[PDB]
């Protein structure tokens, strides 16, 4: 009932561990490289925080009202400039 | 109705001479020197207009003229200025006084005369308000707006010691002691407006209406307190002194002048004003310790005056020596101890004016100020040995001069109230004796020389000797017909004598 | 059941480990390490709180708590990596140019 | 009459006009308006003093103006000009006059020529401000004024350390007396607030009814400062040294001025002193032991002026007996006496210690009669007076009516003293006069005449004679009240002061005149050396003061040469300052420290908020 | 609790900057041209506050439970945007000299800014601390923006780590409040508590550090020399005259308050930052470091006027003018030194020598220099007097007896070392701008000390007009 | 859903303990990442289930996993070990640890005076809190984004590192 869900959090988690320290692995073989790739990561996880946001949103959507939406579309707005900023940076050339 | 000009016309004067210097590098002097004659002018014609002799005791609020206009309405401050024989008297002193500093710094040059001069006039004016100010925050911002100024002259202008402390030392050590002195002074008048408006409700920072205050015996004392002690470092009494003889020591020479000649004086004029008539209960009390204190300052003065190896320096000394009979004067409810007190705080005016304005030629003419190199001056010099012996003289409380006049009348005084402090305090003048000798002594008498500095000196500018003959003039007419002087001050003598008794 | 009192002192027992730690560390990686157990030990106790008394407060605090706990990981790294490029360790102690 | 003004502004002009002109006038023109003025003064001086005869010996007084006014104190520039003020007047105007000569002469080219004058008519004019004193304060400018022209002339010739600092142990001393004199001041006008002779003396009587408490002060103070301008006991000490000065000051300051001034004010005062018994009593005291210790002094100076010093010291003893036994008239008339051949004396003791080339020294003189006639014949003639030969001296009749009150009132002590000094001083006068003209002459000295020397000292010479005792001081009009006369008694008393008096010189005749040898035998006997080098020594007084006044004096000076209080204040500052570097010590850039440091200060405010 | 068409023109300042906040930062993803990102953020903070005149018309309102917009934010708000401003307008020619990118920088700036004006509106719990964190961050980069230098570095990164601490104490204790206390808003304190008053202390240890009260204050002569000059201005005026704005508004509709123990706490604190803050600031020869201890005390004298708010009104007046002072006084002294730095070059102008004569070659800018080193110090015809006035009397009157003395003995200590500075630049001058981008900095402290200048002689105006913006109570 | 938490909260703190011992790095991050966990449980034991989760996929899902990342890039763990065990012994921990065991007893003092009132572990539901986030901190949510965002202008300004190896 419970626990399942419980187990693909547990998994969840331990997947984005692994797959994020393999990744480590891979990178360690005008900005530079090292720089990109953090960059990248970081806004990995800030896409994934802003991400529980949107959902808390989700849950409730019509108890937020015409307030609530126009909040959620000045957030992902935000968000999105904020992937504009990072791609127009140069953190895309290479990974 | 006059006041606002009187303290402009050095304010605007100040400014001109900065923004004329530019045109030729002689102006500032003239500038400086026509605006003080125009302000002396004034303080005569305010003397002339008002009854020579006036009322002697209508009571403590009154004023040949006043003025008022309203400057911080939500504090119940504004801009007051009041007028009285005493403060008509510190007006002309100061005046004159100013013209002098104008002279005597007539042949000094460094930095830019437009700022030196400027500088002087905001001291110079400055204090003159402190005088004509009765609403009590624009006197206490007369009284910081002044020592700003005086510290840059100091700073700027005066000439390191042989001691080896830099002039800006000199400075900050005046600096620092008259303007936290004055500190505690502005708590005090915070905790008297509070409780004056805490008891009437109603915010005024005027010396009238403050008067009124009931006050629970204790607060009465500390709030006086304040005022004693930041009328203390200003006069000075003894502890707070030591900042006078070394800022006299680096002081440029009308620094010197402004120094010894005034500031002082205001210190005790606040004492009278405001340490009596808004605290006579708490004064009255505290007579006892301003008496000693004034009787160790004669005393101290005068030893440290005497065991000077530098003339500036013993000098400042003997103003201490002499300010100690002054805050001895003041306490002692006598009206003759009062008009004492006025007639000889000019007079001690004239004369330290005389001797640092002297010094200063001395050190443009064999360029030391340490008596050790110095000797049998008379023989070189024209006028410099014998004016000095006469100012010499007159310090110490020689009749035929004004000195003599106040002093003895303070002692006369004095003694009617208490006369064992009055005996050990003439004793004092047997020091006096000593001390002014000493310096003649050592400046004039004896060995040609110490120092190979000693050979025909060049002669006495006409600038000089009628600067410093026209001061002798004066003291000798003060020593011969004073009345005039103790008719002018007599009417807020009176009233404050009969206030401070009265009250108790 | 939910005494208040054991939840808060979780709380406090880790604010106070994470603290040590962060002193006790000189390479930047592990203080940076007390600074997450600390912020983290900081919104435990506030969703406690949140338990005890039937508030979504609590746990939407947690939640801005957390969204700071990311902010300040992502500059810290990113100034660690700055830094190692400017020292082998990240040993802190020698970053004391600046003194009294 | 009217004119009483004259005899300051004549002194007074005089005075600022020598004093503006600085060597920049020849000897003869500034000798001319230096002794010119005060010659006018005395001729004044004679017009009024005529006029006042003629009126009838009217007590004039002239208001000049009020020299200031306060509530219950009004003091005033007032001249007061009775028989006692004419007195004195007429001795200042005229023995200074004759001084102002024979110092003309005395200085001709020498250092600040109209220098020497111009303090000169400072000193004449302050002098006559002190004699004609409405009050006491306009007589104190008095004082001041002539004690300060004392201690110019004494330290005017400045080049010399040993002057100078004789200078001002006059300046010092004659001082503290004024301070005494103060006290008076205040003391009488709290108590009568009028320091105005005869109301004082009104108002003295009436507000004393329970008196002789605060009047008893007032007077003894009134004393102190009389002591002190006139070199009495323990004010002395300033009188030796005072011989530093230029010889015609030494007749000035010496004769006819200071001492004279003190005397002059316990005259003034007498109604005041009346009722003060016990002072009066005790200025007679005084007056005698000074006489003598000043004579036995007067007795070793190998000094020319110093002898004629302890002279002068001796002599005010006797006046001061005079006024200290209600002998006012005989004190006065002594005084004129004494002004007429002190001033002979010193004179001649110019003309004497120059015609030696300022040898100076007895011994290093001798034999003078025959090389010098007018001068020794002057030494004679006042060294005579002043011993008080019988006849053809007027000392004799000074010493005598003293004398004649001092045993007319039953003061036999003070009257046997006194003959005691009348034997002392015929002694050592002429064991001086002797040992400086009579002898194997050392130094050969040459004589020169001209009038402004020569005429000076001939009516000195006339004056100091029995022809002096001719004039009569009008003491009688003023209200000072006679001598208790005496008769039968007046000449066995009489008789013995002439007795005395003789057997005194030919003693000092038989002392010196031979070879000396048994007054030399006694000196290096050890007694005789110890007293010797004793008297030499004032007694021993200016030791006694060097060494409780002056040593500890310096000695604070010393022990303060910087305010211990300037760095009890620098306390704050200093704590300040290290407190500044103590504390800055913490930031050490320490990120770690930091840390720790949040961590404790938190610690502190939870354990401060918990006990609160 | 939604939100209206008047509470959108009662959050109008926070609108806009949040406009140009992302305005900004896509036209730099898009072109990265200086001046015109620069142009744009001033045009945006003007606009904020133009704003803030269109608030004034407006009500007295609440936009949500986070939040009061009344005259006292108002106020704040007014300040942190001048403050803001100002910082642009001088950090402009100093990074003409940066060699690297310039524009992120005004990015940081804004994005602060806006935090700051979260906490002149705060009336919640949360508010604050999302207000303190908007005020961190980009401050931290503000400090490591030139990290090439160790220094800049070493502080940027000290400044980081300790003000994340402190973020993690402030968290804690609001956990520790909120948890004895059930609720959030400030007026609601949890109707002298154990629990409640540690987790307002814990509250203290971060306030304070953010606040530089000792002993939290180490951190600040480190921080205020590291970072570029006008990031220096920033860190002394915007952050703390904000930061300070909450914490004042917070300890007043707090009932906890009016405790004791805590006025106790605090009363130690500010007296003791006076004192160590003057103490350490005399033996400096880095211009810098000392307007760091400098400001260490003059926030121990505004803590005076805070321990003093329950007795009286005139209080928080006080605190208004003496803030405004403060401001103007800081943005003189800060903008010469960074106007000093001028162009980048290298390390700015640390040592007090280079201020020597420096009015023989550079009058005006040491006048202000000298106007300002007066203000600062205590000192009459400067509205740092004015405030120090307003301290005593809020400190008498509310009989603080200790804290004004130490306020005395304190201005003392100030008058000797910065008396000293302003002679400096008057000292004789040691041997040895085109750009209408450097006027900007130079119209702008000129006008600045003519505000201490001006309203020291004639404070009316100000008082007044700050007596006018009170809070809703 | 009640013994279970003080189990996984005593975990937890080992765990924390543990992560501040070890030297090794990859070791404390995943000791770090165990304790959340088990706060993560203990999050679920007071029904703050938004809470857990978001602390599952988002505390120990994606920031514990950045730092792994970094650390395995720049593989700087490993090297510095016996560097960094001179650090760690008795003379340098037993101040700090005195200290701040003193603060945490203060503490929690303090904390043992107010009333607990135990309250049940009664489930607050996600939609719950976002009703709450989305309409009281309505303003939370939109600045929270800021936050973020400032977070990341700044560690691209110092994060990154130009090219300063090719010379001019
Ligand atoms: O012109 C001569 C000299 O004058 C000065 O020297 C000397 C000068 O000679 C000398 O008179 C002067 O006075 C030293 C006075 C000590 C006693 C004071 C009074 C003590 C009394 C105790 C009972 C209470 C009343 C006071 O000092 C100058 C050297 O410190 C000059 O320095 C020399 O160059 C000159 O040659
Ligand atoms: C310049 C002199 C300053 C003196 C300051 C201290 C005065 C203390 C008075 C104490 C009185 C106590 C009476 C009981
Ligand atoms: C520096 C900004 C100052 C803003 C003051 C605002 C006062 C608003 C008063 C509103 C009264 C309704
Ligand atoms: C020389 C140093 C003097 C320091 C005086 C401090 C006075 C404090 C008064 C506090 C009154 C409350």
């Amino acid at each position: 009932a419970f626990a399942i869900f419980l187990i693909v959090a547990i998994g969840l988690c331990c997947l984005m561990l692994v797959g994020g320290w393999f990744l480590g692995g891979r990178a360690r073989a005008r900005l530079r490289l090292s720089a990109k790739f953090y960059l990248v990561a970081m806004f990995f996880v800030i896409f994934d925080v802003e991400a529980l946001y949107l959902f808390a949103w989700s849950t409730s959507i019509r108890e937020s009202g015409w307030v609530g939406f126009v909040e959620a579309a000045i957030f992902i707005f935000v968000l999105l400039a904020g992937l504009v900023y990072l791609v127009r940076i140069g953190a895309l050339d290479w990974t | 109705m006059l006041l606002p000009w009187l303290i402009l016309i050095p304010f605007i004067g100040g400014f001109l001479c900065w923004q004329t210097e530019r045109f030729g590098v002689k102006v500032p002097r003239w500038i400086a020197l026509i605006t003080m004659g125009l302000t002396l002018a004034l303080s005569l014609q305010l003397w002339l207009q008002g009854g020579y002799s006036l009322t002697q005791s209508a009571g403590i609020p009154q004023w040949q003229s006043e003025f008022d206009m309203p400057w911080i309405p939500r504090f119940g401050i504004s801009i007051h200025l009041a007028i009285d024989g005493l403060s008509l008297l510190m007006v002309v002193l100061t005046g004159l006084l100013g013209v002098l500093a104008v002279l005597c710094s007539w042949k000094e040059i460094e930095k830019y005369q437009g700022f030196f001069h400027l500088n002087l006039m905001w001291i110079l004016g400055g204090v003159i308000g402190v005088f004509l100010a009765i609403d009590m925050f624009l006197f206490f911002f007369f009284w910081e707006m002044m020592l700003v100024p005086m510290y840059f002259l100091i700073a700027l202008w005066g000439h390191k010691a042989s001691d080896g402390k830099t002039r800006i030392t000199a400075a900050t050590k005046f600096f620092i002691y008259t303007q936290a002195s004055g500190l505690v002074m502005l708590i005090a008048i915070l905790a008297l407006v509070f409780v004056h408006y805490n008891a009437t409700g109603v915010w005024t920072f005027n010396y009238e209406e403050l008067l009124n205050t009931p006050m629970s015996s204790g607060v009465e004392y500390l709030l006086m307190l304040g005022f004693f002690i930041a009328f203390a470092v200003k006069m000075p009494v003894v502890p707070l002194h030591g900042w006078l003889p070394d800022a006299h020591s680096q002081a440029p020479t009308a620094g010197s002048v402004d120094l010894a000649g005034i500031l002082l004086k205001t210190a005790a004029y606040g004492l009278l004003r405001f340490s009596l008539p808004l605290f006579p209960n708490a004064s009255a009390e505290f007579a006892p310790i301003a008496m000693w204190l004034g009787v160790i300052g004669i005393f101290y003065g005068a030893w440290m005056a005497f065991a000077q190896t530098d003339i500036k320096r013993l000098i400042a000394y003997t103003s201490v020596s002499h300010m100690g009979f002054v805050l001895i004067a003041i306490y002692t409810g006598s009206q003759l101890a009062y008009q004492g007190a006025v007639i000889q705080m000019i007079a001690h005016g004239l004369s330290a004016a005389g001797l640092f304005i002297l010094c200063g030629q001395l050190y443009e003419r064999i360029h030391t100020r340490d008596m050790r190199m110095m000797g049998g001056l008379w023989s070189k010099m024209k006028w410099l040995p014998a004016l000095s012996l006469f100012f010499a003289v007159a310090t110490l409380g020689m009749p035929g001069t004004g000195n003599f006049v106040g002093e003895f009348m303070i002692l006369f005084g004095s003694f009617q109230v208490v006369p064992v402090i009055t005996v050990i305090s003439t004793f004092g003048l047997v020091f006096a004796s000593v001390y002014s000798l000493a310096m003649l002594h050592r400046a004039y008498f004896g060995k040609a020389k110490s120092q190979i500095a000693s050979q025909e000196l060049p002669g006495m500018s006409l600038r000089e000797l009628f600067m410093i003959l026209l001061l002798v003039v004066l003291l000798v007419l003060l020593g011969f017909y004073p009345q005039p002087i103790l008719d002018t001050s007599h009417s807020a003598i009176g009233n404050i004598q009969q206030w401070f008794v009265n009250s108790v | 059941m939910i005494p208040l009192q054991h939840g808060l002192i979780l709380a406090a027992i880790l604010f106070v480990l994470g603290l040590t730690g962060l002193v006790i560390r000189r390479n930047l990686l592990f203080m940076l390490i007390g600074l997450e157990i600390m912020i983290n030990a900081s919104a435990l106790a506030f969703v406690v709180a949140g338990s005890y008394w039937g508030q979504t407060d609590g746990q939407v605090m947690y939640i801005l708590a957390i969204s700071l706990a990311a902010a300040e990981a992502s500059i810290g790294l990113a100034l660690l990596l700055q830094l190692h490029r400017r020292r082998q360790n990240l040993n802190i102690d020698s970053v004391s140019e600046m003194r009294g | 009459m009217n004119m009483l003004a004259l005899t300051i502004i004549l002194p007074l002009i005089g005075f600022v006009l020598l004093a503006f002109s600085r060597g920049r006038w020849s000897e003869n023109v500034s000798a001319i308006v230096g002794v010119g003025s005060v010659g006018l003064a005395a001729l004044v001086t004679a017009f009024i003093g005529v006029d006042f005869f003629a009126n009838g010996e009217q007590t004039y007084s002239q208001p000049l103006w009020t020299w200031m006014s306060v509530g219950d104190f009004n003091i005033g520039f007032n001249l007061v000009l009775d028989g006692l003020s004419l007195t004195m007047l007429s001795v200042v105007t005229g023995v200074g006059f004759l001084i102002h000569m024979y110092a003309s002469w005395y200085m001709r080219g020498e250092e600040g020529y109209s220098r020497f004058f111009a303090y000169t008519n400072l000193f004449i004019a302050s002098m006559v401000v002190l004699v004609l004193a409405d009050n006491l304060l306009l007589m104190y400018l008095g004082w001041e004024g002539v004690g300060l022209c004392s201690y110019l002339l004494i330290g005017f010739y400045y080049t010399d350390p040993k002057n100078g600092a004789a200078a001002m142990k006059a300046f010092v001393v004659t001082r503290v007396g004024d301070v005494f004199l103060a006290f008076a001041l205040f003391i009488l006008y709290n108590e009568l607030g009028t320091l105005n002779f005869r109301e004082m003396v009104e108002l003295a009587p009436a507000h004393f009814a329970d008196g002789n408490n605060m009047l008893m002060w007032a007077t003894l103070m009134l004393l102190g400062g009389a002591v002190g301008k006139s070199a009495q006991l323990p004010l002395q000490t300033w009188l030796a040294d005072a011989m530093a000065g230029p010889t015609p000051v030494s007749a000035l300051i010496h004769a006819a001025t200071m001492v004279t001034a003190g005397v002059y004010l316990i005259a003034r005062t007498h109604g005041l002193f009346l009722m003060t018994p016990e002072v009066l009593h005790l200025v007679g005291i005084v007056g005698a032991v000074t006489l003598l210790l000043a004579g036995f002094a007067a007795l070793v100076q190998t000094d020319i002026k110093r002898v004629l010093a302890y002279s002068t010291m001796s002599q005010i003893g006797y006046m001061f007996l005079a006024l200290g036994v209600q002998a006012w008239d005989a004190a006065i008339f002594h005084l004129m006496t004494h002004a007429f051949f002190k001033a002979l004396l010193f004179l001649a003791s110019g003309s004497v210690i120059l015609a030696c080339h300022h040898e100076q020294n007895i011994f290093k003189m001798g034999g003078l009669r025959k090389s010098i006639p007018l001068v020794y014949l002057c030494f004679l003639v006042g060294g005579a007076a002043l011993s008080a030969l019988p006849l053809v001296t007027a000392g004799f009749f000074s010493k005598d009516e003293i004398l004649a009150g001092a045993m007319a009132n039953g003061h036999i002590n003070l009257m046997v003293a006194g003959l005691v000094g009348a034997f002392m001083t015929s002694l050592y006068t002429f064991r001086m006069i002797f040992i400086v003209f009579h002898g194997k002459e050392q130094i050969h000295a040459h004589a020169v005449k001209g009038v402004t020397h020569s005429l000076p000292l001939i009516v000195l010479l006339i004056l100091s004679t029995f022809v002096g005792a001719l004039i009569v001081p009008p003491l009688q009009g003023v209200l000072p009240q006679t001598t208790e006369l005496a008769h039968g008694s007046m000449l066995t008393l009489e008789i013995t002061s002439g007795v005395v008096a003789v057997v005194g010189i030919l003693l000092a005749a038989w002392l010196w005149l031979g070879k000396r040898t048994l007054v030399t035998s006694i000196a290096n006997s050890a007694p005789g050396r110890l007293l010797s080098t004793w008297w030499y020594n004032a007694w021993g007084f200016d030791w006694l003061y060097d060494k409780v006044f002056v040593k500890p004096f310096l000695g604070i000076a010393w022990l303060l040469k910087r305010d211990p209080l300037n760095s009890m204040m620098n306390i704050p500052a200093v704590l300040s300052r290290f407190a500044g570097k103590g504390l800055l010590l913490s930031e050490n850039g320490y990120l770690r420290w930091y840390v720790a440091s949040m961590s404790i200060g938190a610690v502190v405010v939870l354990a401060l908020l918990m006990v609160l | 609790m939604t939100i209206t068409p008047q509470n959108l023109i009662a959050l109008l300042p926070l609108l806009i900057v949040g406009l140009t906040v992302v305005v900004v930062m896509l036209s730099i993803a898009w072109r990265r041209n200086h001046f015109l990102n620069a142009t744009l953020s001033v045009i945006g903070l003007n606009a904020a506050l133009v704003s803030l005149w269109f608030v004034g018309q407006a009500g007295a309102m609440d936009v949500t439970p986070l939040m009061r917009v009344d005259g006292f934010a108002m106020l704040y708000t007014g300040l942190v945007l001048l403050a803001s401003l100002a910082t642009c307008t001088f950090a402009y020619p100093w990074l003409e000299g940066y060699n690297d990118n310039k524009d992120e920088f005004y990015l940081l700036v804004l994005i602060a800014a806006l935090g700051g004006i979260l906490l002149a509106n705060a009336n919640h719990l949360a508010s604050l601390f999302l207000g303190i964190e908007l005020i961190s961050l980009p401050l931290f980069g503000l400090v490591g923006y030139a990290f090439r230098q160790k220094r800049s570095l070493e502080a940027s990164i000290k400044y980081t780590i300790l003000s994340a601490a402190a973020s993690s104490f402030l968290l804690f204790g609001m956990a520790l409040v909120y948890a004895q206390s059930g609720d959030l808003s400030f007026v609601a304190l949890g109707k002298n508590e154990p629990l409640l008053l540690a987790g307002f202390g814990l509250m203290i240890v971060g306030l304070g550090f953010k606040l530089s009260l000792v002993p939290f204050h180490l951190w600040t002569p480190d921080v205020y020399q590291g970072a570029p000059a006008p990031v220096s201005t920033f860190l002394a005026t915007a952050s703390k005259i904000a930061i300070f704005g909450v914490v004042m508004r917070l300890f007043l509709y707090a009932p906890v308050g009016d405790s004791e123990a805590i006025r106790v706490v605090l009363a130690i604190i500010a007296f003791a930052s006076i004192i160590f803050g003057n103490l350490m600031a005399l033996s400096q020869t880095n211009i810098k470091r000392l307007l760091g201890y400098s400001s260490i005390s003059h926030l121990g004298y505004l803590l005076v006027a805070l321990i003093a708010l329950q007795t009286g009104e005139m209080s928080m007046e006080a605190v208004g003018v003496y803030l405004a002072g403060y401001l103007f006084s800081s943005l003189g002294a800060f903008g010469v030194v960074s106007l000093m730095s001028s162009p980048y070059r290298g390390p700015d102008a640390d040592s007090l020598f280079s201020y020597r004569g420096l009015f023989w070659h550079r009058p005006i800018l040491a006048a202000v220099m000298t106007v300002m080193m007066l203000s600062l110090a205590g000192i009459p015809m400067t509205l740092g007097f004015i405030g120090k006035f307003y301290v005593l009397a809020v400190g008498v009157q509310a009989h603080l007896w200790w804290l004004v003395g130490a306020v005395v003995v304190g201005s003392a200590i100030g008058l000797y070392y910065y008396l000293r500075v302003a002679v400096s630049l008057y000292l004789h001058a040691p041997e040895q701008p085109s750009n209408w981008q450097y006027s900007a900095g130079g119209i702008v402290v000129l006008i600045s000390a003519l505000l201490v200048l001006v309203l020291g002689v004639w404070p009316q105006p100000l008082i007044s007009i700050v007596r006018l913006a009170m809070p809703l109570m | 859903m009640e013994f279970a938490f003080y189990i996984c909260g005593l975990i937890a703190i080992l765990a924390t303990l543990r992560v501040i011992t070890h030297t090794n790095p990859v070791h404390a991050l995943l000791y770090l990442i165990i304790s959340l966990l088990a706060i993560s449980g203990v999050f679920f034991s007071l029904g703050a289930y938004f809470a857990g989760a978001l602390e599952i996929i988002v505390y120990a899902g994606a920031i514990m996993v950045l730092f792994v990342f970094v650390v395995m890039m720049l593989n700087l763990g490993g090297s510095e070990i016996e560097q960094e065990r001179q650090w760690l012994k008795p003379q340098v921990w037993i101040g700090p640890a005195i200290l701040s065991a003193i603060m945490l007893v203060v503490i929690v003092y303090a904390i043992l005076g107010v009333n607990d009132q135990g309250i049940d572990g009664t489930p607050i539901s996600a939609k719950a809190v976002g009703i709450t986030l989305f309409g009281p901190y309505v303003l939370a949510v939109e600045l929270a984004s800021m936050l973020l965002l400032a977070g990341l202008v700044v560690a691209f300004h110092v994060g990154r590192e130009e090219r300063a190896g090719e010379v001019l």
